[PDB]
């Protein structure tokens, strides 16, 4: 009925037609047993965490504090120089500069020889 | 901003809407008679139930609530306990 | 086998309300927390602020401002008086001036 | 039986710090602007008068404003 | 301005012997008197500076922020507290000491007449910043932040000491005015371009410039709330006011040298309003914030225009005073939930209902609202710049949708809409909180009133 | 994805595309009528095969009903403006401020509201008076060496309150 909707890096592929949902085996039973109870244990030491009376502080997350120290300062290790990081940032860092500069290499010296000249505006010209 | 509600009202309410559907009974009908137990109709016209309260109470429950309700009293129970109306 | 410390597990949440919650910002005396509030709230705000919004409100002509308006007034008057064009160009004396020459 | 009590945060150290600002900038805001109101009902600015034959004046009574 | 040095060498000894329990109210309220005192000053009229005995005098490219400086002090002060009073009594008065030397030395700084005496002093206000940040940063690499700090300062600024003693055995003494009346264009030789890059590069790494402004995020992150605070505002508007000293000289050669620095401070702008974005770790947003405004003002600058100068001056102190706040609301926060990551503290709108009123004023200052003083100098700007190329005015407005998206970004995402139910220590805001605010805004104000003070000396 | 287990059921599925296709058919078809009309076609629809025996032919009729579902949804279908993608969603968020505050109150304010007070501290005596020995017992008890569950039993045991129950109780009431 219909060319079966494929996904994209924006269009989200729902999980109601995988369409490979349905080969179920047992071990992906078990996998999907295994999350159940990996979320539940979870779950349950932080309710036992978040449910006395004499904890004033915060809950103590240790996945947020985790996830922050590896995306602060735990990006410079590690690191290796490889073709595609040098090439990458050789052509993030530099290019945009370059090419921008040889426009304004373009725009000044236009302006310098056109009021070289005096074939511009400048009747008034007052605020410089 | 003010309808309020109560219990034995809201309760007549899901019994009276109940009893305006046509292939179960009034004969026997009161709040602690099961769906899929004893009076036998399908869990099909039982998701059309909660279609009908939903469609006239005005918000959804959700889908994991559409499983395990099958009688009039809980019913009334998880509709007061989504709009919060006690004394 | 092995911890390799020795310290106490410290510090705690000591609220600085919970005892005192009459009392304004900083620490545990109640009575030099309400001499900080007398120097900061009429240091700060009654003899500091609104004297400085006062004085900046006006002080003397900044930049030497209304003067420049009123002569500025008095010679256009002039050099309407005279007739000759007002802002002549050449601020200095055309005259008093030697090119160097090829 | 209808009434509820709502649940506010709070409201006295807000309205305890909002009202020692504004009687702490009212304590020297009615000196100040009476005090400037008596200046410009009483002794006046000045005139725009010339400079005599022969004479040098103060570095001061060259503005406008009394007070400045 | 001899009599505000002396009173502030007649402050430290008084907390030094001052008793228990008193040591605040002393600083505080003489702190205060120095504030009245500096207000005093304001007077500079007309075509020349206001000149006193060699070493002192004042322009409006050094009153406004003297007086920022010393308005500055007490409201530095009383953010530092309440994170050290568990401390000792000798340790604490040896921090506020500290202190005050620095506020000392920048004094020292601004109100100077020789660039020799201007070193000697920038690195004097270098040497104590160092100690504040590195004893107190309060996490794992304030080490490395002080390390950071010292030796891009250091390296930086250290040949800019060896073309000044060139300029004094060549020109003779060093005052700012024989240097207006002695001053000859030196032409496009090569060591005339070296001995500009030497001081130019010094006074770009302070800035800083995006080539060597990984200097800043570490020392702002892991940093004191007092130090913070001396370190963005007075340390960074420091570095612009010396590079708007020393450019009177040298500038036949700016237009052909000038051409690297301008772009590579706007395209590190557009590149650091993006990183300061997506970022973690709230405090760090504010960071990178002003190292894209201190991008803007290193543009305006060398693009030498009076419309760009008084604009310069103006962002200066907008952003000076809006920094110092912000950081300070940022502690607030830190005081609260312990974090210092953005995306676990969150709510505040219930909880907290005026606070959010001085964070929603702090971003609408940094917005650029139209009466904010920030508005004044970004405005300033884009008209020098756009008169100085007529097509790079698309990077000055991309900069400016992308600093208010990131800034009104900051505001909603802690601050509307939801706590998490399980932060459960939040006090209501102390009053020492919002004493601070309402002495960072209310001058902010109340100079957008009359805001003739602040221009440059080419008013 | 779901508390009480992992696999939902083949029926659990075809439900859950039933409530759904008839709640698009809603928002397709209005006048009511008309609606009335198509619904109990598609309830005829899933009544042509009640006496499917069969498994494979279940599923794989199952996956033609999401691909000519999906080939017929409606774009912005009548969502029920209080549940989460409606036009309220927490529209009345304004005041619902948590309840482990109003402890934090300056006591002539706490002096203004007497009785509500003295009954919030018996409450919390109460909280904090039966927690030890009956929810220490309980999540030591009946755990096996995974919980393996979320939905967790009462204090079915001897005496006073289910465990685990503070901020499920004292929610606000959603109308602030």
């Amino acid at each position: 009925s219909f060319p079966k909707y494929e996904p994209s890096r924006l269009a989200s592929l729902p999980t109601t037609l995988d369409p490979a949902e349905y080969d179920i085996s047992s071990e992906t039973r078990k996998a999907q047993a295994e999350r159940l109870a990996i979320r539940s244990r979870l779950k349950r030491e932080y309710q036992l965490q978040y449910n006395d009376p004499s904890r004033r502080g915060v809950v103590e997350d240790p996945a947020l504090i985790r996830w922050t120290c590896a995306r602060s300062a735990n990006v410079y290790p590690n690191f290796r120089p490889n073709t595609k990081t040098s090439l990458l940032g050789a052509l993030f860092g530099i290019g945009p500069l370059i090419f921008w500069y040889y426009v304004f290499k373009t725009d000044r010296d236009r302006k310098e020889k056109l009021i070289q000249e005096g074939k511009l505006d400048r009747t008034f010209n007052i605020s410089y | 901003d003010a309808p309020p509600l109560t219990l034995e009202g809201i309760k007549d309410r899901v019994l009276y809407v109940l009893k305006l559907y046509d292939k179960i009974d009034p004969e026997k009908l009161s709040v602690n008679s099961h769906f899929m137990k004893d009076l036998g109709l399908d869990s099909l016209d039982q998701v059309e139930i909660i279609m009908a309260m939903e469609d006239e109470f005005g918000f959804e429950i959700p889908d994991i609530d559409a499983e395990k309700l099958m009688c009039p009293q809980e019913i009334v129970d998880y509709i007061a306990d989504k709009k919060d109306v006690y004394e | 086998p092995t911890l390799r410390w020795q310290e106490d597990p410290e510090p705690e949440d000591e609220n600085l309300y919970e005892k005192n919650p009459d009392s304004h910002g900083y620490d545990k005396d109640p009575a030099v927390d309400v001499w900080n509030m007398r120097v900061v709230f009429f240091f700060g705000f009654s003899i500091v602020l609104v004297l400085g919004s006062t004085f900046v409100a006006y002080l003397p002509d900044y930049r030497m401002q209304e003067w420049a308006r009123r002569e500025a007034e008095r010679l256009v008057k002039y050099r309407e008086a005279h007739g000759l064009p007002l802002m002549e160009s050449n601020c200095f004396d055309p005259s008093k001036i030697q090119l160097p020459e090829d | 039986g209808k009434r509820l009590f709502i649940i506010k945060p709070s409201g006295f150290y807000d309205k305890r710090f909002l009202k020692l600002l504004r009687f702490y900038i009212l304590l020297t805001g009615i000196p100040v602007v009476i005090g400037i109101t008596l200046i410009n009902v009483f002794i006046g600015e000045a005139e725009l008068a010339e400079i005599p034959e022969g004479y040098v004046p103060e570095h001061w009574e060259y503005f406008k404003h009394p007070i400045s | 301005m001899l009599k505000y040095i002396i009173p502030t060498m007649m402050l430290m000894p008084l907390t030094w012997l001052s008793k228990n329990s008193m040591i605040w109210i002393n600083t505080t309220l003489h702190s205060l008197l120095i504030s009245l005192t500096s207000l005093l000053l304001l007077n500079q009229f007309g075509d020349n500076s206001l000149n006193f005995s060699l070493t002192f005098f004042s322009d409006s490219l050094s009153t406004p922020l003297l007086i920022l400086t010393m308005w500055l002090l007490p409201l530095m002060l009383m953010a530092s507290q309440h994170h050290l009073s568990k401390e000792n009594l000798a340790r604490k008065k040896l921090f506020i000491s500290m202190l005050i030397l620095l506020q000392l030395f920048l004094i020292m700084t601004f109100t100077a007449t020789e660039l020799i005496f201007f070193y000697i002093m920038f690195e004097a206000t270098l040497v104590p910043t160092l100690i504040i940040i590195t004893r107190w940063g309060n996490q794992t690499e304030r080490l490395n932040a002080g390390l950071y700090f010292l030796f891009y300062t250091l390296a930086g600024s250290l040949p800019l000491l060896v073309a000044l003693i060139y300029i004094q055995n060549t020109m003779g003494s060093l005052n700012f005015l024989i240097l207006q009346y002695w001053v000859q264009p030196m032409p496009n030789s090569w060591s005339n371009t070296f001995m500009w890059l030497a001081c130019m590069m010094a006074f770009m790494v302070k800035m800083p410039l995006y080539g060597l402004h990984l200097w800043l995020p570490k020392a702002h992150v892991e940093a004191p709330i007092a130090g913070s605070m001396v370190l963005a505002a007075i340390l960074l508007k420091l570095g612009g006011y010396g590079m708007m000293r020393i450019t009177l000289l040298l500038n036949p050669i700016t237009d052909f040298m000038a051409y690297p620095f301008i772009m590579l401070s706007l395209w590190g702008m557009i590149m650091t309003s993006s990183i300061c974005l997506r970022q973690t770790d709230l405090k760090s947003l504010i960071a990178y914030s002003s190292v894209s405004h201190m991008a803007l003002v290193i543009v305006a600058i060398l693009i030498q225009t009076p419309w760009s100068y008084m604009g310069a001056t103006a962002l200066m102190i907008a952003h000076g005073l809006t920094s110092s706040m912000l950081f300070c609301l940022a502690n607030s926060n830190y005081e609260r939930v312990h974090s210092r990551t953005m995306i676990l503290a969150r709510g505040l709108q219930t909880l907290l209902p005026l606070m959010a009123a001085w964070w929603l004023l702090a971003s609408l200052t940094n917005l650029a609202l139209p009466p904010s003083i920030n508005l004044i100098g970004e405005l300033f700007v884009v008209m020098s710049t756009f008169s100085w190329s007529n097509i790079t005015i698309i990077l000055m407005g991309l900069n400016m949708v992308i600093t208010a998206l990131y800034s009104l970004y900051m505001l909603i995402t802690t601050q509307r809409g939801k706590h998490t139910h399980h932060i459960n220590n939040i006090l209501p805001s102390f009053t020492r909180e919002n004493a601070l605010m309402s002495l960072h805004m209310l001058p902010l104000l109340l100079l957008s009133l009359n805001p003739k003070i602040i221009l440059g000396p080419l008013y | 994805f779901l508390p009480s287990a992992a696999y939902l059921t083949h029926q659990q599925k075809v439900l859950q595309l039933y409530k759904r296709a008839l709640r698009h058919l809603e928002s397709r078809c209005v006048h009511r009528d008309k609606y009335r009309y198509f619904a109990c076609l598609l309830r005829a629809r899933f009544d042509e095969h009640k006496n499917e025996k069969d498994m494979v032919k279940a599923t794989q009729l199952l996956r033609e009903a999401e691909k000519e579902f999906w080939h017929g949804q409606h774009p912005q279908p009548y969502i029920f403006p209080e549940s989460p993608g409606g036009t309220s969603y927490e529209r009345y968020e304004c005041y619902k401020v948590p309840e482990w505050c109003l402890d934090d109150w300056h006591p002539s304010e706490k002096a203004m509201y007497p009785d509500y007070f003295a009954k919030r501290e018996q409450w919390k005596k109460l909280r904090r008076e039966s927690w030890e020995r009956e929810v220490k017992q309980l999540q030591e008890e009946t755990p096996v060496g995974g919980p393996r569950t979320e939905a967790l039993p009462p204090a079915r045991k001897q005496g006073d309150l289910p465990p685990l129950w503070w901020h499920i109780v004292t929610r606000p009431r959603e109308r602030p």
